[PDB]
């Protein structure tokens, strides 16, 4: 069916790939619409022991703000590919066994500076074992013009050198994956 | 000759400043209004401004200072770098390998230039090419560890782990006191996975955790795997019992790691 995609999930994931470009990132997206965003990793990701850590931590964190993992998103490193490779469907083929109706969310990290018209990203759907691109008429944004500009201006500010993912955060672990700092609002 | 301006440069170059906007607007104000005054510093503050110009998108503005520092100083390392840095820049990848390419043909060992092919070979979606053409490095120059460690990475990447694990086999071999190298090591087994493959990253993810007491990522680890082998049936009564104890002390060390954490937190927020 339809998925609203909040501005500050929207925003969260573009600020992680903007901390680390030319890199494969990845992260998760929380719903009760998919309303907010963690992000998790910037290297290694096809290890699956923190991986493991992180989606238990964000899964019980979640639980106790009445909240839960509703998609995954993932930009490769490769510049002409916005396809899902084995680990992106591993990975969400994995959440889509506590959530049927997870998605799985490619994002073009080459396509975020000059914030593009339409948004660069490919939305996929689980559809028995397969992922397959939702009918663009299914997904929805929450003010897809103030989203735009507010990429821009915050990457302006060198906002997303204050982005801590997973890996920020099990290098010093006081460091907060929820990003609580999210003056966005 | 602005001192203001001069100095300025100065002091950027000397603290590595990110700040592309302020260094092509001073700098670019400093080529066409002051080069006569520049004197010594011409050439280095060409270097300065294309370096930003790049990365702001002033591409006329880096051309520019390319063309002046190719003619003082034909045939030089430094600029070929430039000339690689523009060519990446602008996405032309195929120019980019063939620059990168006789850098390494003069140098073999350069690791700059080889550290920009294995990027831009994973930018073009050529791993595989990365690998072997690391593979062919490695066969020559065996003593070149950080070049194992990039192919330990690429093969994690193409999910090869088992050659991963080989590569970081040598890492640990040469720096065996190094605890990054046995918790990755250990992060590899476990990803392999099945019992034999989790009774060894327990075992090296404790050997990272007493080389370094601090390294969460092998604390973790430690847990994760000894939890695991704890609920395998396959494993003996003595070694799930045996992890059952290693679980519980990694998660109370866990527990206490946080505390200690979020009271540090608390005391950085309160100024």
């Amino acid at each position: 069916g339809e998925v609203e995609i909040s501005a500050l999930a929207y925003v969260k994931m573009c600020l992680h790939a903007a901390r680390y470009p030319h890199a494969a990132v990845n992260g998760l997206f929380l719903a009760p619409c998919l309303t907010d965003c963690v992000p998790l990793f910037h290297s290694h990701l096809a290890l699956s022991v923190m991986l493991e850590v992180a989606l238990n931590q964000v899964d019980v964190w979640g639980a106790q703000a009445g909240l839960v993992v509703a998609g995954y998103y993932h930009a490769n490193a490769a510049v002409n590919d916005q396809s899902p490779g084995p680990l992106a469907l591993k990975i969400a083929g994995r959440i889509a066994e506590f959530f049927p109706d997870a998605v799985l969310i490619m994002l073009d990290n080459q396509k975020l500076v000059p914030q593009p018209r339409v948004p660069p990203v490919i939305v996929l759907e689980n559809q028995g074992l397969r992922w397959v691109p939702k009918d663009k008429n299914l997904v929805m944004w929450r003010d897809w013009e103030e989203s735009r500009q507010m990429v821009g201006a915050l990457l302006e500010d060198r906002a997303h050198q204050h982005l801590v993912d997973f890996d920020c955060h099990l290098d010093d672990i006081r460091q907060d994956w929820t990003n609580q700092r999210l003056n966005t609002q | 000759t602005w001192e203001e301006m001069r100095d300025k440069m100065r002091k950027w170059r000397e603290e590595n400043s990110r700040n592309s906007e302020q260094i092509v607007e001073v700098g670019e104000e400093l080529i066409n209004e002051y080069a006569s005054k520049l004197g010594d510093d011409i050439w280095i503050i060409y270097e300065q401004v294309m370096i930003a110009a790049l990365d702001y998108g002033r591409d006329d503005l880096a051309l520019f200072c390319l063309q002046e520092l190719r003619r003082q100083f034909p045939g030089s390392h430094r600029v070929k770098r430039l000339t690689g840095m523009r060519f990446e820049a602008m996405e032309r990848y195929d120019d980019a390998i063939q620059l990168y390419d006789r850098i390494l043909q003069e140098d073999p060992t350069n690791t700059a230039a080889r550290k920009r092919k294995i990027a831009i070979r994973k930018a073009q979606g050529k791993n595989v090419e990365a690998i072997r053409e690391l593979n062919e490095y490695l066969e020559q120059f065996v003593g070149d560890q950080e070049a194992w460690h990039e192919l330990a990475e690429l093969y994690i990447n193409e999910h090869d782990y088992a050659k991963a694990a080989f590569c970081l086999e040598e890492l640990m071999m040469t720096n065996p006191h190094n605890h990054l190298y046995c918790q990755q090591y250990a992060e590899v087994k476990y990803t392999q996975g099945g019992l034999e493959n989790l009774e060894l990253s327990r075992k090296y993810f404790a050997q990272a955790l007493k080389l370094n007491n601090r390294n969460m990522r092998a604390l973790f680890g430690l847990y994760m795997s000894a939890s695991h082998i704890a609920s395998n049936p396959k494993a003996s009564a003595k070694t799930k019992k045996d992890n059952m104890k290693y679980a519980s002390w990694a998660a109370s060390q866990i527990n206490r790691a946080y505390q200690f954490a979020g009271r540090s937190a608390a005391a950085l927020e309160h100024h």
